[PDB]
């Protein structure tokens, strides 16, 4: 291998691509991770009769297109799909040849031994490179903020995760998953809109509610004083342009939709916060551990991008945890691009260059070499 | 007393200073 | 294949403890640069100030003539360097002689210790550290030039050394003394 070809780096969320080179500061694309469908034929005559758009081309197109998303709480569901993100992304996006650079591709925790199988075949098969890798987001997110031991509570559009590591030693028995994300969270916004007034419920206004969370909602760190003053007061109220010119009010909802990743009952979902979960995965790891676990404490993916969520959890994993143990959160300004970020370093590093499976390895040993090469 | 010059070094001159 | 991880995470990691020390360092530089200049300014300014306070008193012409005890003439160098040294004496500042070797310091120092002892009636202990080498020879000096300083060289064998500090505390006992 040339010294002078960068690797490439691909973090596939469960609503986002990120694609971009080892070495950089950023991910040179960040897509919407979906594939769209013509509903009927006919309906693109003279603008290019593709069978299947991928990003952002679909995403304009949504209102004539049928939309699927290959990748459904961090694990991927639809492999053609998939294929047609990799091929956007490789040919469009990076606009690069995938034989001529090493990928790093970034997957869930406890993602299937079938699954990393299949997306070795597809990369050694498919796209033809001649070496890649898989590492795991909340690793890499941990690289990202320069640490090997500590706690990585990582939510996606799609799932949440709390990570605990050990020189870099994701411990699988602490791992622990939560089936609520972004795509929870907005429609939770949705409802509460409605329940306020503001009916959605078409596709398209779901993005509308999307963007509507992501800039107005935020964690408030006393949720009931919150509601209170909300009640008390509409100085936490704020207003929103639609894109027909329509002003509305968003009031208490800004918080009462992110208050569902510490109180999931309001979703109704018979499971622990992200807090609780934070905390029981620390209790699972060794006790030697757990004072760096707390003092590593790192916040990862777009959904902690919210306002005040670091010192939301700060104060809940302060109140559960033991009075001697000192309690750090850690929420990098990036932290929507921490996973990426890690991965380019990983890959840029001249020590991990042993790390890569090579195609002759790959030729040699079949789709399995992945769970003897990746961890 | 000295028979030479002093503009060897500057720590050399500022020990001589700060003896005198 | 983790521990391999860990160990290209932390190597990156100390080379960004690095450029951060080397940051810290180029500041503390900049700190140790203007402390550096500004207490330059500070003793330069106050040893000009104190020098410039000690020219003011000069009348320049030598007032200081060749004492008594001096059994020989001083040069015109040598009697304005004794001057100097005498107003250095009077305002109390300490001096440094850096005439050129063979000027004559020995000279110079023996006929400030002349005015001393003669005008202000002070002939202390004088000490007078010289190289091994030249003690003879400022002995010689002194019992040439002022022949009514008590000289006391401090040189032998340890017996020898505790035999002569015997008794060489009390008042008068020597007036200069010449050791390395």
């Amino acid at each position: 291998m040339d010294d002078d070809i960068a690797a490439l780096v691909v973090d596939n969320g469960s609503g986002m691509c990120k694609a971009g080179f080892a070495g950089d500061d950023a991910p040179r694309a960040v897509f919407p991770s979906i594939v769209g469908r013509p509903r009927h034929q006919g309906v693109m005559v003279g603008m290019g009769q593709k069978d299947s758009y991928v990003g952002d081309e679909a995403q304009s197109k949504r209102g004539i297109l049928t939309l699927k998303y290959p990748i459904e709480h961090g694990i991927v569901t639809n492999w053609d799909d998939m294929e047609k993100i990799w091929h956007h992304t490789f040919y469009n996006e990076l606009r690069v040849a995938p034989e001529e650079h090493p990928v790093l591709l970034t997957e869930a925790p406890l993602n299937p031994k079938a699954n990393r199988e299949k997306m070795t075949q597809i990369m050694f098969e498919t796209f033809n490179t001649p070496a890649m890798y898989v590492a795991i987001q909340a690793v890499l997110s941990l690289y990202a903020s320069g640490r090997t031991t500590g706690i990585v509570m990582d939510s996606g559009d799609g799932v949440t995760h709390t990570v605990p590591i050990y020189e870099g030693y994701a411990l699988p028995h602490a791992i622990l998953r939560l089936d609520l994300a972004g795509r929870d969270l907005t429609d939770y916004l949705m409802k509460i809109l409605t329940e306020r007034g503001y009916s959605f419920t078409t596709t398209a206004e779901r993005e509308i509610v999307r963007d509507i969370k992501e800039k107005l909602c935020y964690v408030a760190l006393d949720f009931e004083q919150e509601m209170a003053t909300a009640a008390s007061s509409s100085s936490l109220e704020k207003s929103y342009e639609l894109p027909d010119g329509q002003v509305i009010t968003i009031g208490n909802e800004r918080f009462r939709c992110p208050e569902a990743l510490f109180q999931p009952s309001f979703l109704g979902m018979e499971s622990c916060g992200i807090h609780e979960t934070t905390f029981n995965s620390i209790m699972k790891c060794d006790v030697d551990i757990r004072k760096d676990l707390y003092a590593n404490t790192v916040l990862s993916g777009g959904t902690t991008m919210y306002p005040g969520i670091a010192d939301r959890m700060q104060k809940e994993i302060t109140a559960l945890a033991p009075s001697t143990m000192k309690i750090k959160i850690i929420a990098p300004p990036e932290r929507k691009y921490s996973v990426w970020i890690g991965g380019s370093i990983l890959a840029s590093l001249s020590t991990f260059q042993q790390m890569w499976i090579s195609k002759q390895e790959y030729d040699e040993s079949g789709p399995s070499i992945v769970h003897r090469k990746c961890f | 007393l000295t028979g030479t010059p002093l503009q060897n070094s500057l720590m050399e001159l500022w020990s001589l200073m700060h003896f005198l | 294949i983790a521990s391999t991880m860990a160990k290209d995470v932390r190597q990156f990691w100390s080379n960004v403890e690095k450029v951060v020390q080397f940051k810290q360092q180029s500041r503390l530089e900049e700190k140790r640069k203007k402390a550096l200049d500004l207490h330059l300014d500070f003793i330069v300014g106050q040893t000009e100030k104190y020098s410039d306070l000690l020219s003011q008193s000069l009348n320049t012409q030598v007032k200081t003539p060749i004492p008594l005890l001096l059994r020989g003439q001083l040069r015109e160098y040598q009697h304005i360097g004794l001057d100097w040294l005498v107003t250095m004496y009077e305002k109390k500042l300490n001096g440094i002689l850096a005439d050129e070797m063979g000027l004559g310091k020995t000279i110079q120092t023996i006929s400030l210790l002349a005015h001393l002892a003669c005008e202000k009636g002070n002939w202390g202990p004088h000490l007078i550290i010289v190289p091994t080498s030249v003690m003879l020879n400022w002995e010689m000096e002194l019992k040439r030039w002022c022949p009514s300083f008590k000289i006391l060289t401090y040189y032998g064998a340890q017996k020898e050394r505790k035999l002569k500090r015997q008794g060489w505390t009390k008042p008068n006992a020597f007036h200069v003394c010449i050791t390395s």
